[PDB]
C-alpha cells in the first residue's frame, strides 16, 4: 500500500556451497513512503 | 518596472501555492506541540497517537 520496505542482516560464514542450518531475524532497515506497482526486477553487474 | 513607478505598477513578487490530494501518502505537514513531560501524576498522553 504505497510503502516500500527493505530489511537486512549480515553474518560471517565458512561453508562454501549452500545456506547453513542457521536462524537469524532480519531487522528492519529502510522504509519508503512511495508506491510504484513493480512487476519485474534485475540484479546489476560489476566489473 | 521602474522605481518611479507608482503603486499598483511596481514589481511585486508573487508565489502561488498549489495544494493537491493524491492517494499517495501525505508528506508535507505541520509542526508539533511539545508541551512538557510530567511524572508521578495521573494524566493523559498522546505519544504519537
Ligand atoms: C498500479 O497498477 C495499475 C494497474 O492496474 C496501474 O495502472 C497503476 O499505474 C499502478 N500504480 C502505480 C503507482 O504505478
Amino acid at each position: 500500500d504505497g510503502y516500500f520496505k527493505i530489511y537486512s542482516k549480515h553474518t560471517p560464514i565458512n561453508l562454501v556451497r549452500g545456506l547453513p542450518q542457521g536462524f537469524s531475524a532480519l531487522e528492519p532497515l529502510v522504509d519508503l513512503p512511495i508506491g510504484i506497482n513493480i512487476t519485474r526486477f534485475q540484479t546489476l553487474h560489476i566489473s | 518596472f521602474q522605481p518611479t513607478y507608482g503603486v499598483g505598477y511596481q514589481p511585486y513578487r508573487v508565489v502561488v501555492l498549489s495544494f493537491e490530494l493524491l492517494h499517495a501518502p501525505a508528506t508535507v505537514c505541520g509542526p508539533k506541540k511539545s508541551t512538557n513531560l510530567v511524572k508521578n501524576k495521573c494524566v493523559n498522553f498522546n505519544f504519537n497517537g
